[PDB]
């Protein structure tokens, strides 16, 4: 199609296959950022005639991996806490305000908080 | 050489690509071309692929020696220049070769035959597998080195199959291939001079009486380079010859004092420096050592060739039709053997010969 | 102070001439000019003053 | 020596005391990804790293359009 | 002397504390070192810890005045305010700044909203298209001008390598005054889109890449083909057209016997209702300076909401500092001060000047009348500018040795310049007659211009739009920030741009590109580089070799000016589309 | 210490006819020497052209009026003399040094960029 | 002062006869830079990206204390120049 190979997109609208060496990622199909350079116009290049495709670095997108994770619930508070959950070894810690009604990322981790209260409505 | 080879910053390419160039001209200078230049690890290749890697045309260079091809990766820059392990008896390696590339360059070609490819096999049929690979991968350009006597008709099966070889690119190709007739080229480790410039050359008194018109190896090379970067020289046939005529028996005689062998008046003959044999014994021993001698040596067909002159092709285009002046073999003459005169390292005074001195040293060799 | 730290010319091997060559510079990647995060304030003050008092010119005294 | 692990690189280096086949549950690392086998290193084999831009090219030529002139 | 809330373009304001000695508001040592450490601790005693993230970093002032001032040792959901400001409440530092310019500057959404970006000492609020791209480290600045109004407002371009990172304004107490609007600065991403970076030849329904020698010799076979006679050579420059290529597009035309040269307005009249004549016609004699001492404004047919917003906000400070009465005879909008509206056509501002506003003038000590750069595109303009040419020259005091009351306000920089050199057709003899070979040198208002179905069209820009579309051979040019430009403004103000980086592409100098076509049409011009060009520039005009230099016309030559002389609809429908580089803009589609 | 073979203690002239005399000088030791630089730097040319390259360098310095720069010139003229007879320089730089050399029209350079 | 000290600087003579260099108080010292060059200044390199660059003043920027002191060394060096008025 060619057109999932070269657009960014926020989700993918196809099952990714990762045996397909044209995906950005061995997870994601289409590139998760606007000037990052599709990866099937990458490869095709003078320096890649004879090599195999296969065996080249290909780490997982991140933007895949980051939002299967649960988004975490405060119980009876508004602000959530988040420090990379590696003290020293993790990000500076930040303090995330909880009034709207959404899940609200972490500026580093990219954990996704949310209020208890606020659990229904999110879920839809 | 020159500072950018190009007559713009944009050139549409016949297969229609639009390739833009970047940068003044020097190693990190591109010129968004990407070329294949098949025998690059020859004598010439080296010269063709030093002037395209030089500013930044991207070079594929196709290898069967391993340890040939790391002298040409100093030529270009990084990613300039690329290499794919190759044989013409296979086909996907030679496909890979053009993969990419807009240019072309076929520099294949032997004058001898072995256990493995004759001369037919290798003057005429990789040329057409060649050719044929490179239209169906898309390429804009076709460049194919014939010799200075290509004829289809020839006694001799090297000027043959080179004809044959002219008209088998043209017929697969189609009628924009370009061909380049070089007369013999002389440069450093040439194999026009290195012969001259041999000691024991048997047989000399029938080899060295060809009449040629040499070429620099470098405007060769040069010339090449015009003719890929301007389409104008598409479907052309170029004769790449110097403008004064000699004779090898001329320039073998020029050399030794040159060289100054003649400094004693016994030393060249006791040397073996001449090494006269009836022609059956050169046709016997060039035989014998087809069969022998693991290595190409002065074959039969070599010496078919030395009773046949060069005969210049008039219907053909030269170097003015490229804007350029041919150089001049008395101006290069002495640079070219000056590794092989034998005292010099500034004992008492060199003796450099002038262009001038190359010229008097001429008529002294045709004096009797 | 004006001259660059570059400089103008490099060297190569150039396999036509069989020698190394100075060539005009080029360079792949241009040098990165981060000085120019030079602060807007000055960072420094004006010191404190440490000459000893044997070197320092005497005052006139006041009015009798 | 590349194609040993690197969860033994480091012991078989005096690096540590602590073999990787004997890690506590929380100093053995977490990974969101599947883990295949080791790969050594691909230098001299078809399967070495080709480094390439990643990011496109920084201005998009316009795209060419006709219309008729009234 | 430390601060955060001192600003002398603001009110004055207590509630930072930085500045003991609170010296700001105040007229006219171990302990002020305490002090100073006491207050900036209380400031990052709430203060997110977002450096890493956050896009002030290099840049910021709470920051450096920690470290110069402090020791090293010691939640509020954000909102939505449009998307050109992304807000980040939580490192706010409750300094009012952005209060004080949201509401006695700017009178707010708004065309001056965005500098609230550079008010804000911290990272609270900052550029969204800009957001997480770079460093100031990393940034190249670059002092030009703006071309997007006639204004010509001095602004700083930071540029990183090739592209373009962001645009900020530069000091300037004499044009912009440390403003810019909107449209300056967030329509840089319209310099990456739909750029002309090759030569294309029309083929068809299609264009096809070429290169600059064969696009300089289909033009030969066009011109050769067509073969326009004396003036049916029609030249049209547009609104971003730099002067060194007007000049010598106007040339290449006269040496092919012509002089139907134009530009891309659609004035009624042939020769503009103020005339290129004389230069204080035409321009701003009072100076944009001088409208501080403002006594009585006329705006004519003008819509400074649109037409030049960063000027506009100059008339607002005035009407607070003073009891400044502007008159505005028009179409009414929406404005950021008050104004008494008078009428929306021509009856009321020659009866206007028969009443209350007439006698306010007379006797007014620097009076101002502002003409539009709409109102020569309108029926009336000869009403217009006799009407008030009548009154100005009855008069003595809108021309007195010490003071010029008469300004006209344009809306596109290639005008002045323009006008400047002649390049401007001063009979309908020439402007009617067919055109047979038409060159749009950056011309994209052609939806009003006659375009012969059998006329060769060729297009030179920076960028591909409408007029790219009609062209019949395309010529790829560079934008202002790619070009050692000049540009006059309605001031008549010589101010040259600076080169930032290189064009796109295989594109060239606007100038050079004529120049070059010159020789291959056998009209080769005398130019061989900018240095000969700009000496050419001086035997057009001398005044043009004179940089950031306005030449007041002299008072008794100006008098013949304005005597010779002897529904008003707003020109601009869209804010957010003015130019090309706007429309290509990702961020003004947004704001659309 | 000794100095090196064929150097000079740096002094600075201040008589513009003793600073002639001196530049002659050393234009005769760049001449004598021309036959001696053909054999160690085993150059291509003969002698006769090493003499004409010299004298052009010696042409473009003709006419320089300032004292100061007549010594800083001479100075260096002496220190490139010291290097060369020497062999200090290796061969690929004398060789270049004989490599140095129709400029384009407007067109001409427009077409491929210009500069 | 009227020395022509580019005659023994040992500099190439395209800082003499093709670059401009423009003298700015951008606040409190005056600084000398090169205009960039219309091509060659930047282009990609192929590659990885890089910024190339044939512009060696490219990273040059002399410092002055005086407006004077950055007008005599500019003359001194036979520089073509133009003075950004503050
Ligand atoms: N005086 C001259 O040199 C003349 C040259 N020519 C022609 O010009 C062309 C350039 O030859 P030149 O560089 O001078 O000297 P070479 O003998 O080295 O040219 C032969 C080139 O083609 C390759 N070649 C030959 N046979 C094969 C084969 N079966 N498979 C793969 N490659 C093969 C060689 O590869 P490899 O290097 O690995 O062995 C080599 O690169 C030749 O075709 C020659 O016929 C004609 C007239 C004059
Ligand atoms: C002592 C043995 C040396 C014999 C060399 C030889 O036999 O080599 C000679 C031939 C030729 O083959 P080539 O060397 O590729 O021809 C190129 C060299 N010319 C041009 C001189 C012919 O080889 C054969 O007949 C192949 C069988 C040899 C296997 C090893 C025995
Ligand atoms: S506003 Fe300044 S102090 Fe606060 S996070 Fe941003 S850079 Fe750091
Ligand atoms: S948002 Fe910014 S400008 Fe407004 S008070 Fe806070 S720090 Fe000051
Ligand atoms: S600057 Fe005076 S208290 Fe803020
Ligand atoms: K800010
Ligand atoms: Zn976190």
């Amino acid at each position: 199609s060619t057109k999932e190979l070269t657009t960014a997109r926020i989700k993918d609208i196809s099952k990714p296959d990762e045996n397909n060496l044209q995906q950005q990622a061995p997870n994601r199909i289409s590139p998760w950022s606007k000037s990052q350079k599709p990866r099937a116009e990458a490869q095709d290049n003078v320096r890649f005639a004879v090599k195999d495709l296969a065996k080249q670095p290909r780490p997982y997108a991140a933007i895949d991996l980051i939002y299967k994770q649960p988004i975490r619930y405060i119980e009876h508070d508004n602000v959530a806490v988040c420090d990379g959950n590696g003290g020293a070894q993790g990000h500076p810690k930040v303090y995330i305000n909880l009034d709207q009604n959404k899940a609200i990322p972490c500026g580093y981790c990219g954990l996704r908080f949310a209020q208890a209260a606020f659990k229904e409505d999110i879920e839809s | 050489v020159s500072t950018f080879p190009l007559k713009s910053d944009i050139n549409i390419t016949k297969s229609g690509k639009t390739l833009l160039s970047v940068g003044q001209g020097g190693r990190s200078s591109r010129t968004g071309f990407t070329a294949t230049v098949f025998g690059g690890t020859g004598f010439l290749g080296r010269v063709v692929v030093s002037k395209l890697a030089k500013h930044g045309t991207n070079v594929v260079v196709p290898f069967r020696n391993d340890r040939a091809r790391r002298q040409l990766k100093v030529n270009g820059d990084l990613g300039v220049v690329n290499f794919v392990e190759f044989d013409i008896r296979n086909l996907k390696s030679i496909e890979d070769s053009v993969k990419y590339s807009d240019i072309v360059i076929n520099l294949i070609g032997t004058e001898h035959f072995s256990k493995n490819f004759s001369i037919e096999d290798v003057n005429i049929g990789a040329a057409e597998r060649i050719a044929k690979a490179a239209k169906e991968a898309g390429v804009s350009r076709l460049i194919h080195v014939s010799s200075y006597n290509a004829n289809p008709s020839s006694s001799s099966d090297f000027y043959a199959t080179k004809g044959i070889g002219e008209q088998v690119v043209r017929d697969n190709f189609g009628p924009d291939a370009t061909i380049v007739r070089p007369a013999p080229m002389y440069f450093r480790n040439s194999p026009f001079l290195n012969e001259l410039l041999q000691i024991k050359a048997l047989g000399g008194n029938v080899i060295f009486k060809k009449e040629v018109y040499p070429v620099h190896a470098l405007q060769v090379g040069e010339a090449i380079e015009r003719i890929a970067f301007d389409d104008a020289t598409a479907g052309q046939t170029y004769e790449l010859f110097g403008k004064e005529r000699y004779s090898k028996k001329e320039l073998r005689e020029m050399i030794k004092h040159i060289i100054h062998i003649g400094q004693r008046g016994y030393y060249p003959y006791s040397a073996g420096f001449y090494l006269p044999a009836p022609e059956p014994f050169l046709y016997a021993f060039a035989l014998i050592r087809q069969y022998i001698s693991s290595q190409p040596r002065f074959n039969v067909d070599q010496l078919k060739r030395s009773h046949i002159n060069q005969e210049i092709d008039q219907s053909a285009k030269t170097f003015t039709d490229l804007g350029m002046v041919p150089d001049e073999l008395s101006e290069y003459l002495y640079r070219y053997v000056k590794p092989h005169i034998s005292y010099t390292s500034q004992t008492q005074n060199r003796t450099v010969y002038s262009k001038e001195d190359i010229e008097k040293l001429r008529d002294y060799v045709n004096t009797p | 102070k004006d001259f660059p730290t570059t400089g103008y010319t490099e060297v190569r091997y150039d396999a036509e001439k069989r020698r190394v060559v100075y060539e005009p510079l080029e360079l792949t990647q241009a040098w990165r000019n981060f000085t120019v995060g030079s602060s807007v304030w000055e960072q420094v003050g004006d010191g404190k003053d440490f000459t000893p008092e044997s070197f320092k010119l005497p005052t006139p005294a006041p009015d009798p | 020596m590349s194609e040993v692990e690197p969860g033994w690189h480091y012991w078989l280096a005096y690096g540590t005391d602590v073999p990787p086949n004997q890690l506590k549950p929380e100093e053995k690392s977490v990974r969101a990804y599947p883990v295949k086998k080791h790969v050594p290193n691909l230098t001299y084999t078809d399967g070495a790293y080709v480094p390439y831009n990643t990011a496109r090219p920084k201005c998009a030529t316009w795209d060419p359009k006709v219309t008729e002139r009234p | 002397i430390p601060r955060y809330c001192y600003h002398e373009k603001l009110a004055v304001a207590g509630n930072c504390r930085m500045c003991l000695v609170a010296s700001c508001a105040m007229p006219v040592t171990p302990k002020i070192k305490k002090a100073r450490e006491g207050v900036t601790e209380m400031l990052l005693e709430n203060h997110p810890l977002d450096c890493p993230v956050c896009d002030q970093g290099g840049e910021c002032d709470l920051q450096e005045q920690s470290l110069r001032y402090g020791s090293d040792r010691g939640a509020v959901e954000n909102k939505a305010i449009g998307p050109l400001i992304k807000t980040s409440m939580n490192r706010c530092i409750h300094c009012t700044r952005c209060v004080r310019f949201l509401n006695d500057v700017a009178g707010a959404n708004s065309e001056l909203s965005a500098n609230v970006i550079d008010l804000c000492p911290v990272g609270a609020l900052t550029s969204k298209p800009y957001a997480f791209r770079a460093r100031p480290w990393e940034l190249k600045r670059t002092e030009t001008i703006d071309v997007h109004d006639a204004l010509g407002s001095n602004v700083r371009v930071d540029t990183r390598g090739i592209e373009v990172m962001r645009v900020l304004p530069r000091l300037n107490d004499e044009i912009n005054e440390e403003w810019i609007s909107d449209k300056t600065r967030f329509a840089c991403d319209g310099l990456k889109t739909q750029r002309l970076t090759k030569p294309l030849i029309r083929q068809g329904n299609t264009f096809v890449d070429a290169t600059w020698e064969e696009a300089l010799a289909t033009i030969a076979e066009g011109f050769q083909k067509v073969q326009p006679k004396e003036n049916e050579i029609k030249a049209i420059v547009g609104s971003l057209t730099d002067l060194e290529s007007i000049v010598a597009l106007k040339d290449l035309v006269n040496k092919l016997g012509s002089e139907n040269v134009s530009t891309d307005g659609d004035a009624t009249t042939v020769p503009p209702a103020h005339g290129a004549d004389f230069r204080s016609n035409y321009i701003f004699n009072s100076t944009i300076d001088n409208i501080e001492e403002a006594d009585q404004i006329l705006l004519v047919g003008t819509n400074p909401r649109h037409e030049a917003a960063v000027l506009n906000a100059r008339i607002r400070k005035v009407w607070l500092r003073s009891d400044l009465e502007v008159h505005h005879v028009g179409e009414e909008f929406d404005s950021t001060f008050e104004l008494n509206h008078l009428g929306s056509d021509v009856n009321a501002l020659a009866k206007a000047l028969t009443g209350e506003v007439g006698k306010k003038l007379s006797e007014a000590s620097k009076p101002l009348i502002i003409i539009g750069s709409g109102v020569t595109e309108t029926q009336d303009a000869e009403a217009v500018y006799a009407t008030v040419a009548k009154f100005v020259t009855s008069n003595a005091n809108i021309v007195t040795p010490e003071w010029n009351g008469f300004n006209l306000l344009h809306r596109e920089a290639s005008r002045v310049g323009a006008l400047d050199v002649g390049f401007t057709t001063q009979s309908p003899e020439v402007a009617n007659t067919k055109a047979k070979f038409i060159y749009l040198l950056g011309a994209d208002e052609i939806v009003n211009k006659d375009i012969p179905k059998d006329a060769f069209v060729v297009y030179q820009g920076h960028h591909g739009d409408l007029g790219a579309s009609f062209a019949d051979v395309i010529l790829p040019g560079s934008a202002y920030t790619e070009k050692t430009a000049t540009y006059v403004n309605t001031e008549g103000r010589v101010q040259s741009t600076r080169a930032a980086t290189n064009p796109p592409g295989v594109a060239r100098e606007d100038w050079m590109i004529i120049r070059a076509l010159s020789e291959y049409l056998g009209a080769t011009l005398p130019y061989d580089n900018l240095y000969e060009m700009r000496s050419r520039l001086a035997d057009v005009a001398p005044h043009l070799l004179r940089h950031e230099v306005v030449e007041p016309v002299s008072e008794g030559i100006a008098k013949v000016g304005f005597q010779s002389l002897v529904l008003l609809k707003n020109p601009i429908e869209n804010f957010y589309f003015t130019d090309v580089i706007s429309k290509s803009s990702p961020t003004m589609a947004k704001c659309v | 210490t000794n100095p090196t073979a064929f150097a000079q203690t740096t002094r600075y002239v201040k008589d513009s006819t003793e600073m002639r005399t001196l530049v002659l000088n050393l234009y005769r030791r760049y001449l004598r020497h021309s036959r001696g630089f053909v054999n160690n730097y085993n150059l291509d040319i003969p002698a006769s052209q090493v003499r004409t390259k010299i004298r052009q360098e010696f042409e473009r310095q003709r006419f320089v009026k300032d004292l100061p720069l007549k010594n800083v010139l001479y100075m260096k003229a002496q220190m490139e003399f010291q290097e060369l007879v020497n062999f200090w320089k290796q061969q690929c730089h004398v060789m270049q040094y004989f490599e140095s050399i129709k400029g384009d029209s407007f067109v001409q350079k427009f077409l491929k960029g210009a500069q | 002062t009227d020395l022509a000290k580019e005659l023994v600087s040992g500099a190439p003579k395209e800082l003499i006869t093709e670059r401009v260099a423009r003298i700015y108080q951008e606040t409190e010292t005056w600084k000398i830079d090169w205009d960039i060059l219309n091509k060659g200044n930047r282009w990609e390199n192929d590659l990885m990206g890089y910024q190339s660059s044939s512009d060696y003043m490219q990273g040059t920027i002399l410092k002055f204390d005086t407006r004077e002191g950055a007008i005599r060394f500019a003359k001194g060096q036979g520089w073509d120049y133009y003075i950004q008025e503050p």
